[PDB]
Formats: C-alpha cells, structure tokens, sequence
C-alpha cells in the first residue's frame, strides 16, 4: 500500500528525469523564489517603476551599474555590514526608475541567498507602506513604540545604531 | 510544508547553515541560528547533515540529542 | 565458614513489572514488556534527593523535579524551591509564618 | 484547538500558570486557578511541564497524578 | 509518472544509456549521464539492470549501492 | 595452573539493547529486538577518534 | 466489615466507601453504616429497628 509510496517520497528530490543543462536550472530556481511573495506585493513594485532583471553577468561589468556613486555602492545588506561591491549579487538602482537586477543563483539549495533577495525586494516597497502622506503611519509608529521594549526584538529587527539613538532620546516621539 | 530529506523534525536549510534550540517562556522552540540574539545567551550554533537521521550514524536523532528528548 | 561464621547477602538489582492505568474500562493491567530498569535510571538523573528522619527515627527517601540549566527540554518544568520542596514531599507547614 | 504538545490530557496554558482539580456534583472538572475561589475551598494550586508527558519523568502523567486515574 | 519495473527507486530510462551521483551543497543528486558536462568532474558513469532490483542479486540494490545508503 | 598461576580473562564481544524515545507518551522503552552490534560497525567506519 | 452472626464463621464482606483526599473516588455514592450492612447481609428492619 503506502509503504512503498512513503520510500517514493523519499526520493522525490534527488532523482531528476531529466537534466540536460545547468545554466537552464538556475532560471527555473530563480522563478519560484519570485512566485512564492504574493501577487499583491509584484504590483506595487511596478507601479513604482518596477523593473526586475534576471542577469547571468556578475554585478561587476552590468552596463547599468557601471555607473554609480562611492556611497551607493555601499549600503548594508539584511546584516548591517556593507559588502563589497565585487561580491554582491543583488542591487537596486532606483534614481529615477528602480531597477532590481537579480544574479542567478541556485536558489533552492542555497536559504543564505534566498534571503538577500527578499530583503532587497521589500526595501523598495518600503517607503510606500510606511508612509501615508510622506509621514509615518501611527498604525506602524506604534508598533515600534511597542517593539522597543522587549529585549529580544529591539536588537532582531532594529540596527546597532538605531539602539544608540532610540533610548538616548529615550522617547523619540 | 517545508523539504525534509531524513524525516528528523529539522528542515534542510536549517541543518546546513546553522540552527539552535531556545526556550521562551516555558516551550522550547527550534530555530535558525541568529547572531544578535542567541550569542547573548551563549546558545551553541549546531551544525548536521540533512540526508542522515542521525549525523554520527548512532541510534539516536539530531532532534532528539539537541531537544533533551533522549535516554538522560 | 565453620570458623567464622561469616557470609552476607547482597542485593545486585531488582526486576519488576509496571501496571499501568487503562482509560478503556477504567482497569490497571501489568504490562510484561515495561520493567522498572527503564525508568530508575531517568527519575535519577532529573530530580534532586531529600532525606529526611523525622517520623520514627527512620530514614524516609524522597525525590522532586528539579530543573537542570543544560538540557532544553528540562528547563520547562516549573521553579522549585527547598521551601516548598520540603511542603509538598514530607507534609511540613508553616502555622505562624515559620 | 487549544495546544496540548505533551499529548498528557491538560491543556499548556493551564500547566504554566496553575490549575487545580475539583469535582462539585459527583464529576471531576479541571479549572484553572482561579485565586478568589479555590484557595478558600481547601484546594491545592499545581505547576507542572507542558511539554512532558511526566515531570517526574516516572510512568504516570500529569493528568493521572492529579485526578486519581492511577494504580492506587 | 516515470517508468519503474524493479521498484528500485531509479527510473529504466536512466539505468540503460547511464546515471551518476553527485553532491551539490550537502544534498545528493542523481542525474542523467550528459557527457561534456560530468566527465570534466571525473564522476563515474554507471549502467545497471531495469528488470532487477539488484544487478549482482546481493541484498543491496543499485540505488543503495551508489547512493551510500548501505552497510558501511 | 598450581605451578605458573597464569590465567586471564578475554571479552571477545558484548550483547546488549539499545532504549529509545517513545514520542506519544514520552517514555523510554527498550526494544529487545536490536542490538549494539549493528550500531557500532556503523560509527567505527563514519567517525574519526 | 467482618460479621459473625451465623454459626461463629467470619463471614467477610468489602463495601466501596468515599476516600475524600482522591478525586475520583470522591464520586462514589454516600455510604452509612445503616445501608452498609443491609446490602451485604441480609439485615433487615421491617418496623423500624
Ligand atoms: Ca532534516
Ligand atoms: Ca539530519
Ligand atoms: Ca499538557
Ligand atoms: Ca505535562
Ligand atoms: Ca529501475
Ligand atoms: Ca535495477
């Protein structure tokens, strides 16, 4: 009955049928990291200006990064430390039109990456839902007015920085 | 759902790149490694393999040994 | 042995059966598979001892869950202390707040 | 439904704040611990761990100990 | 879904013109021969029986055998 | 055996089970169907000591 | 209760009463003295006594 169907799903993932490139797979890897944020989310991106790319070429020699300033090279990653521009891998250039260019990747296997990229992607849609009317919603403003005080999501969502100017104000209202 | 090759309670993306278990309020709670949070309370970063029930092949789970929930 | 008289008996181990309450018919049935060499060597490790001769001049054995700091799944079983440890194991009280 | 991770019959918000076991026609009822009633009454007031089956870690849960459902 | 006579667990369009075993981050993989792409690597190339469950007829079969899951 | 009074003792193998984690009602309980003999083959070709 | 009434045998019966530290066995009936042994014997009061 269902034991020899419980070994079939034991190897669902290690048997592929068939192969046949390596470039190809990093494509279809790269897709349903991007169909799994929902649909909502994809339209407010390109009502922006929302142009997502996927580049085989590293973010080095990009003809639409080439050209850039010495500090928008250098803007910290899901971490806080920023990178080197020569091994990043995601970038938004968003001057005028915001471009998402996103290196292929295997992105099934990798989670570290996986990661870097939905960071990315929610730091354009940011300023839209944090912001009504270019000030900040009291529907978000009280929700960090809440979060400062435990002490496990004052140092998981805010920055090292962001602690030594909160609680020196000590009420930033 | 989330990929489990070994069937040990512990996804795939957690047993390579890091995880560790941390108790709440009274609950533990498996979850993956946080540098800002767990080095604070001296949590150990585990590291396994994700196609072996048990990564040193003896008979006892990497769920089981990292939980408590083992022969004391 | 004629000599001396000298010969003692020790005492190794002890098997024995666990029974076991049955929500079926409200009964309590050995089961013949379970021995209590399962269970001693976890009650021992999880607990702290308290020996107490107050009643009779006779040493009276008790254990009480206590928590262990190393081990995640013991650090759920709630906060004990040597107060209310001695309350609830021999049956002391406190009449006039001592 | 409410969680019960220990799979013991008491729920896991009641093993961490108190509960106690009081019957009042001739039914047992497990309430949680309710301080202007139960501490008149005579009632004990217990703790015990919501993620084992026995605190004791002896073969009788935490469910039997408190109700009478035992080897008496 | 894919032919499987022996219930070997790896499918007969594989087992006849070639397969091989390869690990990608700490995840196996069994892939389909494709000659310019896995012979630079130096894996093995391996053809097997789709009418048997073990080629050699010893109590271990072929997906065991290059897999690793076996008898160490 | 009076005269040299050499004797000794090998061990030449161990039986014994193994106890593992019953996860319904959190108990212990050993199996006597398997032993330590197929565990420990396993660990001597896998691990570094 | 032991009884014995009939011919000096020490006839010996066992009545369920309430042990009132155990909560399911707080749930058995009342039980008196009077009752107890007028299931268990064969006593008896056709008038009253
Ligand atoms: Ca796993
Ligand atoms: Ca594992
Ligand atoms: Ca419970
Ligand atoms: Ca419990
Ligand atoms: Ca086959
Ligand atoms: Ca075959």
């Amino acid at each position: 009955k269902t034991e020899k169907e419980k070994f079939k799903d034991s190897i669902n993932n290690l048997v592929k049928t068939e192969f046949t490139n390596e470039t190809l797979d990093k494509i279809q890897q790269t897709q349903d990291l991007l169909k799994k944020i929902p649909k909502d989310v994809l339209e407010i991106y390109s009502e922006l200006g929302g142009e997502i790319y996927f580049t085989d070429i590293d973010l080095v020699e990009h003809k639409e990064l080439q050209d850039l300033s010495e500090e928008e090279k250098n803007s910290m990653n899901s971490r806080g430390e920023k990178v080197p521009f020569a091994s990043r891998f995601v970038f938004e250039k968003k001057r005028e039109t915001p471009k998402l260019i996103i290196n292929i990747k295997d992105y099934a296997i990798n989670s570290e990456q996986s990661k870097e990229v939905y960071y990315e992607i929610g730091k354009g849609i940011s300023l839209d839902i944090i912001s009504k009317d270019k000030s900040l919603d009291p529907e978000f403003l009280n929700l960090i007015k809440s979060l400062s005080d435990d002490s496990d999501s004052s140092d998981l969502l805010f920055s090292q920085k962001f602690k030594e100017k909160l609680e020196l104000n000590n009420k930033s209202i | 759902t989330v990929p489990d090759r070994d069937n040990d309670g512990i996804p795939d993306s957690l047993e390579v790149e890091g995880y560790t278990v941390d108790v709440k309020n009274k609950r533990t709670f498996l979850s993956p490694w946080i540098s800002n949070i767990h080095e604070k309370k001296g949590l150990t970063k585990y590291k396994s393999s994700p196609e072996k029930w048990s990564t040193a092949s003896d008979p006892y789970s990497d769920f089981e040994k990292v939980t408590g929930r083992i022969d004391k | 042995l004629e000599k001396t008289k000298q010969l003692r008996l020790d005492t190794d181990q002890v098997y024995g059966n666990i029974a076991t309450y049955n929500f079926e018919n409200g009964r309590v049935r050995v089961d013949t598979g379970s021995n209590w060499s399962e269970v001693l060597p976890q009650i021992q490790e999880t607990t702290a001892r308290i020996i107490f001769n107050g009643k009779d001049l006779n040493l009276v054995e008790r254990r009480i869950a206590a928590v262990n700091p190393s081990d995640p799944l013991e650090t759920t079983k709630p906060d004990m202390t040597l107060k209310e440890a001695l309350k609830i194991a021999f049956g002391f009280n406190e009449p006039n707040g001592n």
